[PDB]
RNA sequence: UUGACCUCGGAUCAGGUAGGAGGACCCGCUGAACUUAAGCAUAUCAAUAAGCGGAGGAAAAGAAACCAACAGGGAUUGCCCUAGUAACGGCGAGUGAAGCGGCAACAGCUCAAAUUUGAAAGCUGGCUUCGGCCCGCGUUGUAAUUUGGAGAGGAUGCUUU
RNA sequence: AAGCUCCUUCGACGAGUCGAGUAGUUUGGGAAUGCUGCUCAAAAUGGGAGGUAAAUUUCUUCUAAAGCUAAAUACCGGCCA
RNA sequence: GAUCCUGAUGUAUUCGGAUGGAUUUGAGUAGGAGCGUUAAGCCUUGGACCCGAAAGAUGGUGAAC
């Protein structure tokens, strides 16, 4: 209070803070959602116009009309009707409408390149020297201690040869 | 390797070897200063399980605390008093932890593992540099060490109803008259 | 109450958080011989070597606080007596 | 029950609509950050513990590892694609397993997963 | 500040009052008794076409 | 005679750090009395005020040695009801929670107990032509791997940068 | 470098700490509600807490004594509006 | 609901209450009246219609008997 009285009688300027928020309230960029986001529409109306689900939980209040965003057995097995020990780990194998939805499907379904990993020069030289002495007997290459110092299994060396194209 | 054996030995403190070693050390510590720098932990298994590393920036400090009552009992633990006294001597360090090393008829001896937050070996390590943040200034004074966590009753359950989130915050929450707009 | 088909659950790795491990038993036995005995354990062992088991159990219970801890300590010291006689 | 100094501990709520505006703007900020994604994570259906509420069900914390494995969703991919995982919960019966597995395959049927790059 | 500033009204009574006000708005002597200059207004519930 | 190690010191040596302020809110320690019970001492006031120590933009708490008895739930925090209920009490004054249920917000992790042992693979400083060179710390343990609804090692074949 | 699968191979989990006795303090809370001081001082198919008259402590549910962490929460002070 | 006898078919063989009787009760039934809000009055607690002790406690400032 004494400080505020001091600044009122002081000639020192009042330092006005700009209204800089920590988090932006609208999506931005050159992606699909940014060019179709209405800044004067709420989250639910925007996701309704996109054709997407905004909240995956249980409804917590009433919604506006047209919300569309706030979502034999031989062995008695409950799971056998659910079917369509290792699964693919880094992705899923998933098998009229609004334009944003179709654009999202199109950009998610477009073909991509793979950037196939090559082999080092020394690995190719090792696999080459391994072929020059035994040819195709991958069991003999695994047995070889001199040319295969890391005692790798014949299956691994066969896989490396197949990747090198040296069969 | 050897730390498993030392943990099992530390679990027999009245056996002949451990009793002999505790008495000889107590004699030496009694004749040293109250708060003195320890070159290495006397109990390496205990210091290692509490987060001590043989790295530049880690310091042990042995401290003796007069034992007994304050029939008004001091609600502060003797181990908490030890960390506070060491934390004032080493005001540039952060108290990491502490552990019992010895006890006498009139004193209880504790070793306090401290960490230097300004050493570059500590500031670059993502496992310890949380202590470099200024919210960890003097953890021993705010009940934020192990003794502080025990004495504040910070446990889960019905037995710790009034203290598990802070006793005074719970009391202020229960003694607040909430008046809404539409009553 | 309600009827549901109970499942067989996966074995919990937190089960038996003590020790069924042989190495910890080895370390515990070795440390016991190296360290020696506590004075109260030596009094219990000198009562057990004289056949006064009742006094030993009462002394252990008095100095430990529980009848179960007393029983466990008396069995441990009797085992130590047995291996000491076997080595003798 | 005014024995203590309740004057110093009266909490009024004149900032109720302002806090509602703040909460809605926080949800808008979450939407801006996660632009095509929902702002919420998927949560399982669980039964209410006591006998009084045994008849009804509610939303849980996260899906069991057995439920994720049975639905065909790997454990490490699940938190990165909007599914919540709870390692404490157990199924204990073949009827909660089937329900949450059905929920997970229903979620999988309506998901647009984008490649990494 | 912990005076009662706001009043809780039942939503049924508020909807009753809103319907009564809507019904009163369709009566023209009530419009002039309130103080509205409607002497050139052709019909009291003044409906215009949406195309305008 | 000489050189290590260990321990304890000195230096106006080099690089740093702490103290004070503020303290509405927050985390601890310490701690009354008036008053009510138409007297008053248990009780209440109040685990409050005053006093002392320590932080931040929030703090604290926090990923169960939890709740529960269920067809089960599932870190912490806060709002609503639970509920003036249970419980305790010159059973008087009175004091007085919590689980469940609805909601807001949600996020999980790091170590110690292992032998890298076919190679301390780790790090602080000083000198720099800035590219790589020295001293030191450290084996009484610095990296990697692992953290018990786990994990390791081999084998195996796909999938990832 | 990494995830998963399989198994005639392994799987280490915190002690003057739990706990017993006792004196204070605190709580709605003698399974002392929690904490602290003194004396004694543990375990390993272990330990903690609950359920149950049900025939004996059957069963249920978690892992203490090491540590980090945003959000929702508070706000008579600071920069403003 | 519950209480007082008489004490059925039956009963796992130690459980049960059928018939007839009682000076029975109840904040019991015998065709629901409540919930929310507004206005006024009254009661209890908060400074409590306004002003008005001696005190007591906490933390400080000075002296000098």
């Amino acid at each position: 209070r004494e400080l505020q009285k001091r600044k009122r009688r002081s000639s020192r300027p009042t330092i006005r803070m700009p209204n800089r928020r920590k988090k932006a309230l609208n999506p931005a960029g050159n992606n699909i959602i940014a060019k179709s986001w209405n800044k004067k529409e709420t989250l639910s109306q925007n996701y309704t116009r996109f054709g997407l689900v905004a909240k995956l939980g249980k409804a917590t209040g009433g919604t506006a009309p047209g919300n569309k965003a706030l979502l034999s057995e031989s062995d008695a097995v409950p799971q056998q009707q659910q079917q369509e020990n290792h699964i693919r780990q880094h992705d899923l194998e998933l098998e009229s409408k609004p334009e944003v939805l179709r654009a999202l499907e199109r950009e998610a379904t477009r073909p991509v390149e793979k950037t196939v990993r090559h082999q080092s020069e020394r690995e190719r030289e090792w696999l080459q020297r391994l072929v020059d002495k035994h040819g195709d007997d991958v069991a003999a290459m695994a047995r070889d201690r001199k040319l295969n110092p890391y005692q790798q299994t014949a299956s691994d060396i066969k896989r490396r040869l197949k990747k090198a194209g040296l069969l | 390797g050897a730390l498993k054996y030392l943990e099992e030995l530390s679990k027999k403190k009245q056996s002949d070897v451990v009793r002999f070693l505790l008495r000889v050390r107590c004699w030496e510590y009694r004749q040293l200063n109250v708060i003195h720098r320890a070159s290495r932990p006397s109990r390496p298994d205990k210091a290692r399980r509490l987060g001590y590393k043989a790295k530049q920036g880690y310091v042990i400090y042995r401290v003796r605390v007069r034992r007994g009552g304050r029939q008004l009992k001091y609600q502060r633990s003797l181990r908490a008093t030890a960390e506070e006294r060491v934390g004032r001597r080493c005001s540039n360090l952060r108290v990491l932890n502490s552990y019992w090393v010895n006890q006498d008829s009139t004193y209880k001896y504790y070793e306090v593992i401290l960490v230097d937050p300004n050493h570059k070996a500590i500031r670059r390590d993502p496992r310890i540099n949380w202590i470099c943040n200024p919210v960890h200034k003097h953890r021993e004074c705010r009940g934020l060490t192990s003794t502080g966590k025990k004495s504040r009753g910070l446990n889960k359950g019905h037995r710790f109803n009034k203290t598990r989130a802070g006793r005074r915050k719970t009391w202020k929450r229960h003694n607040t008259l909430s008046l809404w707009r539409y009553r | 109450g309600h009827k549901t088909t109970r499942r067989v659950l996966k074995e919990r790795p937190s089960r038996r958080k003590g020790a069924q491990s042989k190495r910890t038993q080895f370390v515990r036995s070795l440390i016991r011989e190296v360290a020696g005995l506590a004075p109260y354990e030596r009094r219990v062992i000198e009562l057990l070597r004289n056949g006064k088991d009742k006094r030993a159990r009462k002394f252990s219970k008095k100095k430990l606080g529980t009848f179960g801890r007393a029983k466990r300590k008396c069995e441990e010291l009797q085992r130590i007596i047995a291996e000491s006689r076997r080595a003798h | 029950h005014f024995r203590k100094h309740w004057q110093r501990r009266v909490r009024c709520h004149f900032d109720q609509p302002g806090k509602k505006v703040t909460r809605r703007l926080a949800r808008r900020a979450k939407a801006a950050a996660l632009a095509p994604r929902p702002v919420d994570k998927l949560r399982p259906i669980v039964r209410c513990p006591t006998v009084k509420y045994n008849r009804r069900t509610r939303l849980g914390r996260g899906f069991t590892l057995e439920e994720l494995k049975a639905a065909g969703i790997p454990r490490l991919l699940a938190p990165t694609i909007g599914i919540a995982v709870d390692h404490r919960r157990k199924n204990l019966s073949e009827e909660s397993l089937a329900a949450n597995v059905q929920r997970l395959k229903d979620y999988k049927a309506r998901l647009i997963l984008f490649p990494r790059k | 500040i912990w005076r009662k500033w706001h009043v809780k009204i039942n939503q049924g009574q508020k909807r009753f009052a809103t319907a009564s006000a809507l019904a009163a708005s369709a009566v023209a002597p009530l419009l002039m008794a309130r103080g509205h200059q409607v002497s050139t207004v052709p019909e009291v519930p003044l409906v215009v076409d949406s195309a305008a």
